[PDB]
DNA sequence: ATCGATCGATCGAT
DNA sequence: ATCGATCGATCGATTTTTTTTTTTTT
């Protein structure tokens, strides 16, 4: 009626713009014929569903409707303001301009499109002997449509919609708007197919029923609306036919603020967004992206009279996504810069943590666990690690925590952790109530998350018992055991293990004997193959030279020089598993020799006897590992020949792990 | 409409025509609004008005706005927007007015309010707490009827609408408007306002003797939204809204939820600030002197004897220490943190009160403390509309500000582990239920602790005397032990100033420092390095035979310390001359 | 806000 | 014409809800 709900004029009109839409639709120049022709048949070809659109090309054809007239009102200035009218009406012209066949449907291919022709086979035959309802254009689509906005070099044309923004930068006037913001993903609760229109079937009168559903809910129809059952005493029964009704894949995510955008006060703002179509599964939780999409509110249900006023509360929809930080063939050559350089075991050893000065010998062993291997298979079976567990003992911090910052970063499956920090419940699959979608789904991590990869660790003395026993079992490795609740499972943890821990308070006392200084259990240290004692005595010469490096930065961003060229991880990492494919086989020559030095070590460590320097007893596990060491060391040489120097090279690192306690 | 409305509008012609100063100010808005239109192919419509002119204009219209603003205001609303049309009508919308005042009656704090003060625009001030977070709110709606076309249109009015009461009209939402065509929701042509609501507690400073403070709510809409963080000191001014039923709405005790709406809510420092020329020139004049800093030191202890070396460290902390963040790498900690320690009656906590005033950000802490301190502690459940909302604790709320800690030694170590995350990492990490985030807390911090046992803080070794092992020691850049040792020569000095107690300017200092903060960072100069390299190394070469701990982190402070004095000198560049200052206080740090 | 039952009338049957 | 059942317009009732300060045990 007039008055209430008044009809209101706006200077903007798409009536001829829809024609101007089809002027732009199909026909086009810049990219034989226009890009929109065979590409729209490309969807008619059914090798594509998602329809991708950008604001970039609209400007040129708008320039093409411009320069180059006749002059026409701009679409794009009417887009970012609404653009939801463009997600349909601009798109609704596609049935008019789309080719009929355009090729063979075959059989499969797929279902649906074989049924949808049957639905239209049933729909057209309804009117065949009938002599007039038809399937709405929205009822049969089968293809998604997307928009990617212009930043851009077009904005400096000069020409806005693409300017990255904070959640804090989100105005209320941006509702309805196709917009773009940078943000960190969060949640990313699982996607599920959602129907636009139920298909009920009358049975008795048959036909087909299509009722639209919007947002979260709908009110389902009943009885029979079919006209054959209309005005007849008998109304047919109907319920939803899921094979018939169309579905849409629906994902969603919260988007956190980058935290540099944030004000000094307040709080990071999570932003709810909902993923749909081919755009689904395009994101993971915690990833940083410039998000581009239209922003619309989805009230209400309710409540209702509760809200009031309405106070929309809205949400954002995802139009498009731009993510931040997205053989043994020819990459062997990318290995070959340092292959021709040689010194794989050193230059790469020097390649480790170029940021921290000295302790390259410590870094020297770092290269081994970063590689490790190679395990064994006894066929019993019992598999043996296979993995290096390294500990670092010294205080104060020395910036030891920094070594883990570099190592895990480079390392695949790199996981940095600390005593508290992740608990043993954090290293196990632990039941927790899932917000929104329910319920009580288990989420594991840490050890379970770090399996088949290195785990860096700090506050290792403060991990207490609950962690110690777990990692005590994590030293049994290849397992994580939970008898808790109804959960009886034991899950494989392939985790590589390294934790640096601080000596007994306040710092280590040279008078203090070994193992009295350490805060860790002996059985906990016995399954350790290596520990590097970090005790720091001031050396005026060394203090300057290191201070000099501490002078050298902040002075500049580039540390390494006079002289060296640390390998970048990507090219460096590629040699890792490339070397890990080797699996060196032991030569018996070095084989028995390692046995020889063992009974020597089984002798000398025991002849140390009571207290003092220690540690005994030189158990076979270390030899079991020391053998694996040359097996890990051989991998850097590859060649799987296991040299004796390659063997003895580890034995050199064995005594060095200790004996610095004299310093 | 009554001419009473049309006349009041008509009554607003000559004003603000006189004083006409606002006339072009809105035009100043018009231009800048046009300015942005020039570059892109930001200013709020609402304008400030000193109420005072009404006293030279209409005293009846004056107090009436104080009386029934609900009436006088809406016509004043039109003429502004109306003249706004006439001001620029060429090119092809609340336009609110603030009124700093020109107060007041109507001057009251939230603790003392109404019933008479209700339904009247009034200044009320205090803490911003707890400041409900913002949500979007629509007013206008629009639609398209296919296939007949045209365009639909719809309007909305809530309870908090405008100012005065109006008939409530929840519409559901416009659809299938006759003829019965499907109506698709249309946006951005339709109107929106993000909504905000916050309470405000009355000041504990002005709080009465034995009673608790009562925070009272106010709505925040459009620009009014997010103008301020929670916990801020600000004076809100607007009419007090009594809307909502007394239980009579449904036939079947307490009643009438109420709050003030609008208007100005001027932020208040008790930062900001104005500077001008004459003032900053004093800074420019004082900056030349290298003799100023000790004056900067002496001004710190109006009631306090000496410890000027302890004082010097304080201002150097005010500087911020020149944060430099690695490119695609982790930042080293910029700001300095310290802890006062020593025998009882040190006046260390007393000093924090000095740290507590001119500092301007931030909150202090006495022992416990928690749960969580700056932890949000997961404000929950929901609150509101089922929405989980974290509310940052002090440690987060204090970001880019000072942290003072009393009884730091008594505090539970549970949150101490977080203070490692609080200090070394210098950022907040949160997973509880819950929201999963890591948010920056870079806040500058200081604490205080007693000797572990008795008066032996002198005799017994400083280790075991720390009372809070271990890495806690590494964290603080300076720890000063306060000896309670007494001297008759000392006490003689101690008396008269304590005597004069009962019977260079300070405020100029914080203005001198605040501007000294953004201008200008000294960066780094190798010349300062040349002496200090032999210094710190030699420090590890000697002190380790004397005391500890000694770490490169202590050396890292040297860059912080010298960084600060370079600010104290207002030097565009670092100088080795500053190091001797830092090293000396570091000499005093050891001795 | 919609669904639910009461209850009112009316048009057919006996 | 008495009685009924039948449909509809009448009437009115039902729509959120668990986390941070605790405390007896060695
Ligand atoms: N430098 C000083 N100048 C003036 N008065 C001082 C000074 N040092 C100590 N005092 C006196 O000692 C008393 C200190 O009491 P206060 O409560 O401030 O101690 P505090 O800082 O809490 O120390 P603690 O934490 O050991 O209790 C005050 O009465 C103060 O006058």
């Amino acid at each position: 009626m007039s008055a209430a709900l008044p009809s209101i004029q706006l200077p903007v009109d798409y009536n001829n713009l829809f024609n101007e839409i089809t002027d732009f639709l199909v026909t086009f120049k810049q990219d034989k014929g226009p890009k929109y022709m065979a590409m729209l048949q490309k969807v008619a070809n059914r090798e594509l569903n998602s329809v991708i659109i950008d604001l970039d090309d609209i400007l040129q054809y708008q320039n093409e409707k411009f320069l180059q007239g006749t002059q026409a009102d701009d679409l794009v200035s009417a887009i970012q303001q609404n653009a939801n009218h463009f997600t349909e009406l601009f798109c609704r012209a596609i049935d008019n301009n789309m080719p009929l066949p355009t090729k063979e449907i075959d059989y499969k291919d797929d279902v649906l499109d074989v049924i949808l022709n049957q639905r239209r086979l049933r729909n057209e035959r309804m009117l065949s002997d009938r002599t007039t309802e038809l399937f709405p254009p929205n009822l049969t689509r089968r293809y998604f449509l997307y928009f990617k906005p212009l930043s851009q070099n077009c904005a400096r044309r000069y020409r806005i919609s693409s300017k990255p923004l904070s959640v804090r930068q989100i105005k209320g006037d941006f509702l309805g708007q196709l917009i773009t913001v940078r943000g960190i993903i969060t949640r990313v609760s699982d996607v599920k197919p959602a129907v636009e229109v139920i298909a009920y079937t009358c049975d008795q009168c048959g036909y087909e029923v299509f009722q639209e559903v919007n947002s979260r809910t709908f009110t389902p129809l009943s009885e029979c609306t079919s006209e054959e059952c209309s005005q007849n005493q008998t109304k047919g029964q109907l319920f939803m036919s899921t094979r018939a009704s169309k579905f849409s894949a629906f994902q969603e995510c919260k988007i956190q603020e980058l935290s540099q955008q944030v004000p000094v006060g307040h709080i990071p703002r999570s932003l709810n967004i909902h993923v749909n179509g081919t755009l689904v599964r395009s994101l993971s939780p915690g990833d940083i992206v410039d998000v581009t999409g239209i922003f619309l509110p989805a009230p209400y249900t309710g409540f209702k009279a509760l809200k009031a006023g309405l106070l929309t509360e809205t949400y954002l929809e995802a139009q498009f996504v731009r993510q931040h930080k997205k053989l043994t063939s020819d990459v062997e050559e990318r290995v070959m810069e340092l292959i021709t350089s040689g010194d794989v075991y050193n230059r790469l050893a020097k390649s480790i943590a170029p940021e921290i000065y000295g302790n390259l010998d410590v870094k020297k062993a770092l290269l081994l666990l970063l590689v490790g291997g190679v395990d064994k298979r006894v066929g019993d079976g019992m598999k043996i690690r296979g993995d290096i567990n390294v500990c670092l003992m010294g205080d104060p911090g020395v910036a030891k925590s920094q070594l883990l910052k570099a190592i895990c970063k480079i390392s695949p499956r790199g996981v940095y952790t600390t005593g508290k920090g992740s608990s043993g419940v954090g290293l196990t699959a632990a039941v927790m109530k899932d917000p929104v979608t329910d319920e009580m789904i288990l989420e594991g991590g840490a050890l379970v998350l770090a399996d088949n990869g290195i785990c860096c660790i700090d506050e290792f003395d403060k991990m207490d018992e609950s962690d110690r026993t777990a990692i005590h079992e994590v030293m049994e490795q290849q397992t994580i055991s939970i008898s808790k609740a109804g959960i009886n499972t034991t899950l494989n943890a392939r985790t590589s293990i390294l934790a640096a821990a601080n000596p007994l308070y306040g710092r280590y006392n040279p008078r203090l004997s070994p193992l009295d200084n350490i805060n860790l259990p002996a059985a906990l240290l016995s399954r350790f193959d290596i520990l590097f004692l970090m005790l720091d005595i001031p050396s005026r010469d060394d203090d300057e030279k290191l201070a000099e490096h501490v002078t050298y930065v902040h002075m500049h961003n580039k540390q390494p020089d006079l002289d060296f060229t640390p390998v970048e991880p990507s090219k460096m990492r590629e040699y890792i598993a490339y070397a890990k494919t080797k699996r060196p086989v032991m030569s018996e020559a070095v084989n028995d020799y390692v046995v020889q030095a063992y009974i020597r070590l089984r002798q000398d460590s025991k002849r140390e006897m009571d207290s003092k320097f220690s540690f005994g007893q030189a158990t076979p596990r270390t030899l079991l590992g020391i053998i694996r060491l040359s097996q890990a060391l051989a991998k850097l040489r590859l060649a799987d020949m296991v040299d004796i120097d390659d063997v003895e090279e580890a034995l050199r690192l064995v005594r060095v792990s200790k004996e610095s306690l004299y310093q | 409409p009554d001419a009473v409305f049309g006349d009041r509008v008509r009554r607003f012609q000559e004003f603000l025509d006189t004083f006409t100063s606002y006339r072009d100010s809105v035009r100043s808005i018009q231009v800048y609004n046009s300015n942005n239109a020039a570059n892109y192919n930001i200013l709020p419509h609402r304008i400030i008005i000193s109420l005072d002119d009404l006293r030279e204009f209409d005293r009846s219209f004056w107090s009436g706005i104080l009386v029934e603003p609900a009436y006088f205001i809406p016509p004043a609303e039109k003429a502004l927007t109306d003249l706004a049309d006439s001001m620029d009508d060429v090119p092809h919308h609340p336009w609110k007015l603030s009124f700093k005042g020109s107060f007041g009656a109507h001057a009251l704090s939230p603790r003392t309010l109404t019933a008479q003060h209700l339904n009247k625009l009034v200044s009320v001030e205090g803490i911003v707490t707890k400041t409900s977070l913002v949500r979007p709110k629509l007013i206008r709606s629009v639609h398209y009827a296919a296939k007949t076309g045209r365009f639909h249109y719809r309007d909305y009015t809530d309870a908090t609408t405008t100012l005065t009461t109006r008939i409530p009209t929840p519409a559901i939402y416009p659809t299938e408007d006759t003829e019965g065509n499907k109506l698709t929701t249309e946006y951005g042509y339709s109107t929106f306002i993000d909504h905000q609501r916050i309470t405000v507690q009355e000041m504990p400073e002005m709080a009465p003797a034995g009673q608790l403070p009562r925070s009272i709510d106010v709505i925040l809409d459009d620009d009014l939204v997010d103008k301020t963080k929670p916990g801020d000191r600000v004076n809100v001014v607007g009419v007090f809204k009594s809307l909502g039923a007394g239980g009579m709405n449904q036939s079947n005790l307490i009643g009438f939820k109420t709050l003030i709406l609008g208007n100005t809510v001027y932020p208040l420092h008790a930062a900001r600030q104005m500077l001008t020329d004459f003032d900053i020139r004093n800074i420019n004049k004082l900056s030349k002197k290298k003799d100023i800093f000790d004056i900067l030191s002496q001004s710190l202890a109006p009631s306090i004897y000496g410890h000027d070396h302890i004082k010097k460290a304080i201002l150097l902390m005010l500087m911020g220490g020149v944060e430099k963040n690695l490119e695609n790498g982790s930042h080293l900690r910029g700001d300095i943190n310290i802890l006062m320690v020593g025998d009882p009656s040190t006046a260390k906590s007393q000093l924090l009160r000095f740290v507590l005033n001119t500092a301007s950000l931030a909150i202090a802490t006495t022992g416990r403390g928690s749960s969580g301190v700056g932890l949000t502690a997961a404000v929950t459940t929901d609150r509101e509309t089922g929405e989980r909302r974290l509310e940052a604790g002090a440690m987060v709320l204090a970001d880019r500000g000072v942290v003072c800690i009393d009884e730091f030694d008594k505090m539970t170590d549970v949150d101490r582990v977080a203070i490692h995350e609080v200090m070394e990492q210098q950022t907040v990490t949160i997973a509880k239920a819950g929201i999963h985030t890591t948010l920056n807390a870079r806040c500058s911090v200081i604490a205080a602790a007693n000797p572990v046992f008795g008066q032996y803080d002198v005799n017994r070794d400083p280790h075991q005397n720390i009372a809070l092992p271990d890495s806690l020691l590494s964290r603080f850049d300076l720890l000063f032990v306060v000896t309670d040792d007494i001297n008759e020569i000392r006490d003689r000095s101690i008396s008269e100033h304590v005597l004069r107690t009962h019977r260079v300017t300070i405020p100029f200092l914080r203005k001198y420092v605040q501007y000294a903060k953004e201008r200008v960072i000294p960066q780094l100069t190798q010349e300062a390095i040349n002496v200090i390299v032999k210094n710190y190394t030699d420090l590890r070469n000697d002190d380790n035979t004397k005391k500890s701990p000694i770490t490169a982190r202590t050396l890292e402070t040297l860059i912080r310390l010298a960084t600060a004095h370079a600010k104290v000198r207002l030097s565009k560049t670092v100088n080795k001359v500053d190091a001797k200052v830092a090293a000396n206080l570091l000499r005093f740090a050891l001795l």
